[PDB]
Parts: structure tokens; C-alpha cells; sequence
């Protein structure tokens, strides 16, 4: 038995179209902008820049360790060892995917502190740009507004070159000095 | 859609079929080394174990009673009258 | 996103920052 | 309040400190000299560089 | 990229577990089944969020059998790669055919041909590297790749990617 | 045991560290006089100064060395029941001998 979603659509006999997934912002049916949470409320897609993601997972495993000990009653290279220890505590251990993920995240995160990831998240989610771009803008370090618009091609006409270049400056300024 | 307990209208008594199926199911589970919710007073046959569990209403099963429209009323074996 | 809300404390009862000497005409 | 710059009771141990130095009203020529002398102290501090080589 | 997705998994619990540590075993079995998992529909289901509030709901009875079935509604962090996505990663393997790049849970492979012409394979090195006029790409090097396409393969997703286009390659 | 020697070598390295402190403390007060322009003890300043460096370098080698030794010692290779069981007798027997004749 495998996992299901909040997307209920009834594909009766009519198999296909399964139209390709590209950054023409045409992601899956599953990674659509209009999502639905377990409380039925229509809620927007949640995309994470690897740092926003690093923090989320760390937070979740930290809180899990709490309940695991409760139910039992009756510097980056330094973060890697610290995280690899938390994984030994909460995770199934067979889950090697999370181990690599956490290592990659620790080594590639642009913003260390939660405070930092807070401003990143503000500055960006005010552009009206779709969660995918807003994440790739947070996770890909670009200098020219062309570097950005080339790598994130979906952006193309969505933002001024200057407006994007102004953002790229105040993004570089937020980067935690590793 | 699932009928609320306060609005249930099916028999408060267990049907012959329900009882036969509960006894069948428990006996099957008991036989597949499932945990037994009663003191086996020397018992070894899983049906006689099932009978005993139902006799003391220590069977943790629920009957989902479907109505012709598709809706249903859930009834606990603990709550169903066994006049059979 | 530094923390969440911003910590009030606003104060006019503090030590003091103003002196006084040109009172005389 | 919100537009005011001052110093607190603070300015006072700032005086305790200022008066703790060896100076105050003797002017420019003698003062420039003290600067060269403090610089000589920093140069004698380089001596720390020499001794650090020894720690080796 | 890297999403937070609301998901639900049906678990069929045997009667012997109808004790007080039921929710505890359900939340556990959920994590065993879902965490680590890699699907095509959702990608890599990495970490289940908010353990303390996993909604177990009421478990129905599968009539002839004893067991109860619950639809454990949860929320988790997923990684679903796409074609056109530009990703940063570390080289892992390197051969006369190209080089694999580790991007979080998954490996993205770069063909000798999906790189510029100047970058050429050097077998005569420990470990084997790719050499440009200016650059050197080997086992530890960090690279920015453009995903050309993905293949949903069992318990993983693998992809092909280029470093030929502008603003790509070594970092 | 003869390790009590190695134990005392480290407890002395401990006193060496409390000297790193004691010495550099003078370095503190003496550089106090020095930037005060009074070049009075500038040679003495240099002395206790290379001395704080010296004490901690000796401590640094000495405890670093001690750690090397412990690793070397590590590389090198109920007790209640045993002696007690027998020895029972030895004391009571010897004492029963003592009350029977003496002096």
C-alpha cells in the first residue's frame, strides 16, 4: 500500500494527457499552485530554498526527539556531525536518502540562521513570482539579472532587470558568512 | 457519508451474519497468532477462544453497516445485543 | 523574519537626556 | 525621547577613565609626542611577533 | 523546488496491537513505510513533519479478518526533480562517458557530450578528471547542472543534465 | 601501582597551566606600565612575556605528550568473590590461634 494526496480527480477510463514537466512552470498535477490541506482549505504550493528546507527538517527531527524521549518515560562541518547524530536518534537509519539530503543541505545552504531565512522569505515573497522561482532565487546564487533569468528561465518577463538586480544585491548581503 | 452515533437507526441487536463473521474473523486472527483479549481458561480452538472473547464483549471490532444509498452506521461488538 | 514581532519597551520615565540652562531671560 | 542623543550616568566613568590617563590641558606639541610614544609601545608590541616565532 | 506536501497512508493494524501503544505503533509504522520512500508522483518522501500532530482518525474494521484499517493523514518534505531545473551538486563518479552529480537524495549524470568541447577526459589522474583550458572537474568538485530529463526508477529518480549552456559548469 | 607516576606528571602539567595564567597576569600589569610611556622595565616586560609563551608551550607539549602516552597505554594491554572467600579463614583461623596461646 502506497501514499495518496488531497488531489481527488476521477480519471474514468480516459487515460492521458500526462503533458511534460518543464520550468515553463508546468510542474505535475501534484505540484500545482492551488493545493488543498487536510482541513480542505485551498492553500498555495510550499516550495523551499535549500536552507529554508535545512531548517524545516532539522526543526522536525528536533521536535520528534522530544516526543521519543517523552514516550520513553513510562560551524557547518560542526553542523554535519551534530545533524548526523540527530539522524541516528530519530530516523530509521535505513533512510540513507535523508542522510545525504541533510549533508547536501548543510553544505549548500546560503542562509545559516533562522532570522536570515526570515528576511530572504519576506524580500522574495512580495515579487508575486511563483513559488518555484521564489525558491530557485533563494537557492541559486546569481549576480547578473541575466545569470538569474538564464538559470530561472520562467522569470523572463515577470520582473524588471533592474528590480531583479536590486533583489540579487540584497540577497548577497544576507548570505551568512560561513 | 457516515451517520452520527446519536442518529443511528439500525438494530441494536447483532445479526446472525454479523456474529458468524465476527466469530470467523476473530478465530482467523487468533489462529494467525493475534493477541487474545481474554483469559483462555485452558482453551486451544480459536473459534472457542473467539466465542469466549464475544461472550465477555472483549472483541475490539466494529461493524460498518452499509445502507443502500452508500451511507453507514458503525456499531461496536461491545454495544451490540447478542440474543442469538 | 529575524524573530517574528518587534519587542516594545518605549520610555519617557528613563534617567534623562535633556539638561537646562537658558531658562533665564 | 525618540530623537535624543546623550550619554547616561555613563559619561561619568568616561571621565574617570579620561582622567585616569596621563594627560589633559598641556597642548599639541607635548600631545603629538605622546602619540609617537604610544606608537613606540605598539612597535615594542611587535616584539610579541618575535616571541611568537619562538613558541614555534 | 523541495516541497512540503500533505499526504495520507492507509495502514492495516493486526488486533494484537489494539493496546494503548496503538497510536505510537501507527505513527511508527507510518514512518517506516513513508520515510525514505521514492515515488514518481511525489518524488523522494524525505522527512515526515509535525510528529506530535499526525492524524490517525478512527480505524475501520475489515470484516472477515480482525484487523483495523486507518487512513493516516500526514504532512512531509519532498524532493521532486524536474527537467529545466538548474541545480547545484557535488561530483561523485567520473568516467570516459561523463560524471554523476549528487543533488540531495538523487544523482544527475552529465554526458561527455553534454559539456563544452574544451572540457576533455583525463584517464591519467587519481581520480579520473575532466580538463578544460582553465577548469578541472573531479570527484570532489562542485557543479551547477541544468536537468535535461528524469527517469522514475523504482526506489529512486535519476536524471541527465548539461553544463554546456551559459552560467553552468564548475562553481 | 606504578602509573601513579604518570598521574603525578599530569597533575604537575596542571600546575604548569596555572602558571600560564600566573605568568601572563604579570604580562597584563607589566604591559600596563609599558604603554604608560614609562619604559622602566621594558626588558623585564619582555622576560615574563616570552615566559607566558614558554609555560603554555611546555604545558602544550606535556599534556599533548600525556595524551599520546595514554593512546600508547590504550594500545598496550567481580573481583570480590576470589580472595575474600578463602581469606575468611586466614583471619578467623589466625585469631583462633591467637586466643589459644600468645606473647
Amino acid at each position: 500500500v502506497s501514499t495518496s494526496t488531497f488531489q481527488t480527480r476521477r480519471r474514468r477510463l480516459k487515460k492521458v494527457e500526462e503533458e511534460e514537466n518543464a520550468a515553463t512552470l508546468q510542474l505535475g498535477q501534484e505540484f500545482q499552485l492551488k493545493q488543498i490541506n487536510h482541513q480542505g482549505e485551498e492553500e498555495e504550493l510550499i516550495a523551499l530554498n535549500l536552507s529554508e528546507a535545512r531548517l524545516v527538517i532539522k526543526e522536525a527531527l528536533v521536535e520528534r526527539r522530544r516526543a521519543f524521549k517523552r514516550s520513553q518515560k513510562k560551524t557547518r562541518e560542526k553542523e554535519l556531525e551534530s545533524i548526523d547524530v540527530l539522524l541516528e536518534q530519530t530516523t530509521g537509519g535505513n533512510n540513507k536518502d535523508l542522510k545525504n539530503t541533510m549533508q547536501y543541505l548543510t553544505n549548500f545552504s546560503r542562509f545559516r540562521d533562522q532570522e536570515t531565512v526570515g528576511a530572504v522569505i519576506q524580500l522574495l515573497k512580495s515579487t508575486g513570482l511563483h513559488p518555484f522561482e521564489v525558491a530557485q532565487l533563494g537557492s541559486l546564487a546569481c549576480d547578473t539579472a541575466d545569470e538569474a533569468k538564464t538559470l530561472i528561465p520562467s522569470l523572463n518577463n515577470k520582473i524588471s532587470d533592474d528590480e531583479l538586480e536590486r533583489i540579487l544585491k540584497e540577497l548577497s548581503n544576507l548570505e551568512t558568512l560561513y | 457519508k457516515a451517520i452520527p452515533k446519536d442518529q443511528r437507526a439500525t438494530t441494536p441487536y447483532m445479526t446472525k451474519y454479523e456474529r458468524a463473521r465476527i466469530l470467523g474473523t476473530r478465530a482467523l486472527q487468533i489462529s494467525m497468532n493475534a493477541p487474545v483479549f481474554v483469559d483462555l481458561e485452558g482453551e486451544t480452538d480459536p473459534l472457542r477462544i473467539a466465542m469466549k472473547e464475544l461472550a465477555e464483549k472483549k472483541i475490539p471490532l466494529v461493524i460498518r453497516r452499509y445502507l443502500p444509498d452508500g451511507s453507514f452506521e458503525d456499531w461496536s461488538v461491545e454495544e451490540l445485543i447478542v440474543d442469538l | 523574519p529575524s524573530y517574528s514581532p518587534t519587542s516594545p519597551s518605549y520610555s519617557p520615565t528613563s534617567p534623562s537626556y535633556s539638561p537646562t540652562s537658558p531658562s533665564y531671560s | 525621547l525618540l530623537r535624543k542623543k546623550n550619554i547616561p550616568e555613563v559619561d561619568e566613568w568616561m571621565k574617570y577613565v579620561r582622567e585616569t590617563s596621563g594627560v589633559t590641558t598641556a597642548l599639541l606639541k607635548d600631545e603629538e609626542i605622546e602619540k609617537l610614544l604610544q606608537q613606540d609601545r605598539e612597535i615594542t608590541n611587535w616584539a610579541r611577533t618575535t616571541f611568537r616565532n619562538e613558541y614555534g | 523546488m523541495f516541497f512540503i506536501k500533505d499526504l495520507s497512508l492507509n495502514i492495516t493494524l493486526h488486533p494484537s496491537f489494539f493496546g494503548p501503544r496503538m497510536k505510537q505503533y501507527l505513527k511508527t509504522k507510518l514512518l517506516e513505510e513513508v520515510e525514505g520512500s521514492c515515488t514518481g508522483k511525489f518524488g523522494y518522501i524525505l522527512c515526515v513533519l509535525d510528529y506530535d500532530n499526525i492524524d490517525i482518525q478512527r480505524g475501520r474494521i475489515l470484516p472477515t479478518d480482525g484487523s483495523a484499517e486507518f487512513n493516516v493523514k500526514y504532512r512531509a518534505v519532498v524532493f521532486k526533480p524536474f527537467k529545466g531545473e538548474v541545480v547545484d551538486g557535488t561530483v561523485v563518479s567520473c568516467s570516459q562517458h561523463g560524471f554523476e552529480v549528487q543533488v540531495g537524495p538523487m544523482k544527475v549524470f552529465v554526458t561527455k557530450h553534454l559539456m563544452p568541447q574544451d572540457l576533455t577526459f583525463n584517464a591519467g589522474s587519481n581520480p579520473p578528471s575532466y580538463q578544460s583550458s582553465e577548469d578541472v572537474i573531479t570527484i570532489k568538485s562542485r557543479i551547477r547542472v541544468k536537468i535535461e530529463g528524469c527517469i522514475s526508477q523504482v526506489s529512486s529518480i535519476h536524471a541527465i543534465g548539461s553544463i554546456k549552456e551559459d552560467y553552468l559548469g564548475a562553481i | 601501582p606504578y602509573i601513579q607516576e604518570r598521574l603525578k606528571s599530569l597533575n604537575d602539567i596542571e600546575t604548569q597551566l596555572c602558571s600560564m595564567l600566573q605568568e601572563a597576569s604579570q604580562v597584563t600589569f607589566i604591559f600596563g606600565e609599558l604603554k604608560r610611556g614609562n619604559e622602566s622595565v621594558k626588558p623585564q616586560f619582555e622576560n615574563h612575556v616570552k615566559q607566558f609563551y614558554e609555560r603554555l608551550d611546555k604545558s602544550t607539549t606535556q599534556l599533548r605528550k600525556e595524551i599520546q602516552l595514554l593512546d600508547e597505554n590504550v594500545g598496550t594491554r567481580a573481583l570480590g568473590q576470589d580472595t575474600e572467600k578463602m581469606e575468611e579463614q586466614l583471619d578467623l583461623l589466625s585469631a583462633i590461634l591467637d586466643p589459644s596461646k600468645s606473647k
